[PDB]
């Protein structure tokens, strides 16, 4: 705890506290524009969950095989977005892998397959990258499902977990279910339902596919950007409280300098 | 071929544990041949070492 | 210097293979290993005698010299020979077994040495035979094949 | 030294001083980032580094008047038996308000079946 | 000057890069490969008290460290490799650790002697 | 106390001038950047090299 040390540590968190307070100015209008642009397609999953309330259908005993999807961008300092999904996603084929489905999971995004490749480094079908760093759009939903298709896999049940954007402190990380094949989505809700065949069933269920990814990738994307603006100003307030005490070390060790250098004077005069 | 086989290197298998074992119940009872001198060589000195 | 020597025995020792016994050999070499060089510091002879050098150059003798002279004038009290019972009854049973498993898997070869002769046999053309054919690919009585 | 306090305590020692030495050396990080911007493996010398600083304090005879609560005195067998089972990682489920002030390591899990 | 010029580039090959604590992506043929090298030859590195080595009892342990002959074991278990492989060179080996106090070098033959002993040792040590 | 010339301030560069944990953060993330760029380059030379010949 010299005076050149304490220089240098405390003129290190000057350049950080800035840095940060900057990035949230960033980030605040990066939030600012993914507010707005989530209300359109907030209409666009209202209507597949409006044809499940009509028509409640179930996956009902057991499947052979099975999908797990899970969204995220590839962009840290975000808190706790990306192990809010990864630590969801082991929380269910621990409960499943006992009535017998072979599981196989697909993470979009570079951060979940981070995660999960030293424990289910196996049920990998697909990866992906460069999610969000431009923002997200319907186009790039019909890559994750087209890719889904040149891949061989009959999936017969699946799921998609994203953060479902509350407000600018909370998102709530919710699940959605997937009936894929045409055996459990025709069933007795269905027996109402006319001039749709086997293939047109095939056709319908498909555009779905890029259709609920499309609804995730417009939630887990306004909540990685709120969660990047509230834990940037925790890092800038947490700065603050650094410096302040780290300049009144520094000004009683200016000040203890003057008078230890001066005492070397006056008794190097007295001793003559 | 494998079945043959199986039985064949099984039994140069069951001769490396009389080996093993061999050497290893003469050599924990050699351990203690010394050491049953060496804590009579430890009282000698012991005696005389008071004395001094 | 009473020391004996052995085998080369560390890498398929521990594959004994018994009945989910690897706990069996794990243990063993893990005793064979501290027991080695501890007992080779052992095996060959006591150092010098310490007590002569120092009881002479003191003066005070009457239980010095005497009691180097009555302790150091008997027989080294050596071990009991107590490992002798699993040295044959041990060996003998898996040398036994070594003997039926050798020819019971010898009939198994040598039966497996007449299946592919008798499929050679089948077979002298490819327009051979309706007869010969009909050893290997089955034929039944009636109402036996449902499609 | 090993040959003195016994090879078996010598190594409860050495290994507890390697464990708090990692919770002091990312405190720079902690406090600017947090503790959400950390992996998996440094959130488990974090977490195994606050029961163990915990678990330094005790109770004295000649504190009883302040506070009123009894002087604990723990034996040395049951020191080394008891910080085994934080550093092997059996105890990774009882909070850390458990393994506060309290004398041997039985209290500890007793203090933890209080709280439910 | 032959095991601890090539060991000094490689521990100064890990200092650069080894300082992360929170990982987030995963480079195993690209980064991890060198920095399982460092930690084989950290744990390498630490010693006891009051029992100094020789120069061709360090010679021999430190060809097994960076001939990659350790990256198959856990790091947890390389001080007990090392005792154990120490006590059996000693031992049953004596007459090869002399060609290296008295020629000085470590030559092509006795780079082919000691390609065996490493791997028939590394054969049979955890059994 | 930054807005006063009497009052100290920080240069650009300071936090690795430092050495502290965010200097190493910064150190180490850049090898681990500069280190997998220097094989996309290296296998990408042999036939770049081919094609200055071809033209």
């Amino acid at each position: 705890a010299t005076l050149k040390d304490i220089t240098r540590r405390l003129k290190s968190i000057k350049n950080i506290q800035k840095i940060t307070k900057s990035m949230k100015m960033v980030a605040a209008a990066k939030y600012a524009r993914a507010e707005r642009d989530l209300k359109p397609a907030r209409v666009y999953g209202i209507g597949s969950l409006a044809l499940y309330e009509k028509a409640d259908i179930k996956v009902p005993e057991d499947k052979k095989k099975h999908l797990i999807i899970g969204v995220s961008s590839d962009r840290g300092l975000c808190g706790a977005i990306h192990s809010s999904v990864a630590k969801q996603i082991k929380s269910e084929v621990a409960n499943l892998t006992a009535a017998g489905k072979e599981v196989k999971i697909v993470g979009v995004g570079d951060k979940i397959r981070g995660i999960l490749h030293r424990t289910h480094s196996d049920q990998f079908l697909v990866t992906f990258k460069e999610v969000g760093r431009k923002p997200p759009t319907f186009g790039d939903a019909s890559v994750i499902a087209l890719e889904l298709l040149n891949s061989g896999y009959e999936f017969d049940e699946g799921s998609i977990i994203f953060n479902r954007f509350r407000s600018v402190i909370s998102y709530k990380t919710e699940e959605k279910p997937i009936f894929s094949l045409d055996t459990v989505a025709s069933a007795e809700s269905m027996s109402i339902y006319d001039d749709i065949d086997a293939d047109v069933l095939r056709n319908y269920q498909e555009y779905s596919l890029a259709n609920i990814i499309y609804y995730s990738l417009k939630e887990s994307t306004t909540s990685e950007q709120s969660a990047r603006m509230t834990a940037m100003d925790n890092a800038s307030k947490n700065a603050s409280e650094m410096i302040d005490k780290l300049t009144l070390t520094f000004n009683r060790t200016r000040q203890a300098v003057i008078t230890k250098e001066l005492i070397e004077i006056i008794s190097g005069a007295a001793a003559l | 071929i494998d079945l043959e086989k199986s039985q064949q290197a099984l039994v140069q298998k069951r001769h490396y544990l009389f080996d093993v074992q061999r050497n290893n119940i003469a050599m924990a009872l050699e351990v203690t041949y010394r050491e049953r001198l060496h804590r009579v060589y430890k009282e000698i000195k012991n005696r005389l070492d008071y004395h001094i | 210097r009473k020391l004996a020597l052995k085998a080369i025995d560390w890498v398929a020792f521990g594959e004994i293979i018994p009945r989910n016994q690897k706990a069996i050999a794990n243990s063993l070499k893990s005793w064979n290993e501290t027991l080695s060089t501890r007992l080779a510091a052992l095996p060959e002879k006591p150092p010098a005698i310490d007590w002569a050098y120092y009881k002479a150059t003191v003066a005070k003798a009457g239980l010095v010299d005497d009691f180097e002279k009555k302790f150091n004038a008997l027989k080294v009290p050596v071990p009991e020979d107590k490992y002798t019972a699993l040295v044959d009854a041990e060996e003998q049973e898996d040398v036994k077994r070594c003997a039926e498993f050798l020819s019971l898997s010898k009939a198994r070869i040598e039966a497996y040495e007449k299946e592919l002769e008798k499929m050679k046999n089948i077979i002298p053309f490819d327009q051979m035979t309706i007869e010969d054919l009909n050893e290997v690919f089955p034929e039944t009585k009636l109402d036996k094949k449902k499609y | 030294d090993p040959n003195i306090v016994g090879s078996e305590h010598y190594d409860v020692a050495r290994g507890v001083q390697k464990i708090l030495q990692d919770y002091k050396s990312l405190q720079d990080i902690i406090a600017i980032l947090g503790m959400d911007e950390l992996s998996e493996e440094d959130k488990l010398t974090v977490s195994r580094a606050r029961k163990i600083q915990r678990f330094l304090s005790q109770p004295f005879q000649v504190a009883e008047v302040f506070t009123g609560h009894l002087g604990k005195l723990v034996p040395l067998k049951e020191t080394i038996k008891g910080f085994q089972q934080i550093l092997a990682g059996e105890y990774d489920h009882l909070p850390e308000q458990a393994f506060y002030m309290v004398g041997p390591i039985e209290e500890a899990v007793a203090k933890a079946d209080k709280l439910a | 000057k032959q095991v601890a010029g090539t060991m000094k580039l490689e521990l100064a090959q890990y200092r650069e890069v080894a300082a992360f604590a929170q990982f987030g992506s995963d480079l195993d043929a690209a980064t991890q490969q060198l920095l399982s090298r460092g930690v084989r030859l950290t744990e390498l590195l630490k010693q006891g008290q009051y029992a100094p080595m020789a120069i061709e009892e360090q010679v021999a342990v430190i060809y097994a460290g960076v001939r990659g002959y350790l990256d198959k074991l856990e790091p947890s278990k390389i001080t007990k490799f090392e005792n154990a492989f120490l006590s059996h060179v000693i031992s049953q080996h004596q007459a090869l650790l002399g060609k290296i106090r008295a020629d000085g070098k470590i030559s092509e033959e006795t780079d082919a002697k000691l390609k065996e002993i490493v791997t028939n040792f590394l054969a049979g040590f955890e059994a | 106390s930054s807005d006063t010339p009497e009052g100290v301030r920080s240069g650009a560069g300071a936090v690795r001038d430092a050495g502290g944990a965010f200097g190493k953060k910064e150190q180490a993330d850049e090898e681990r950047y500069f280190r997998a760029r220097a094989r996309e380059q290296l296998a990408a030379l042999k036939k770049h090299h081919e094609n200055e010949i071809s033209h």
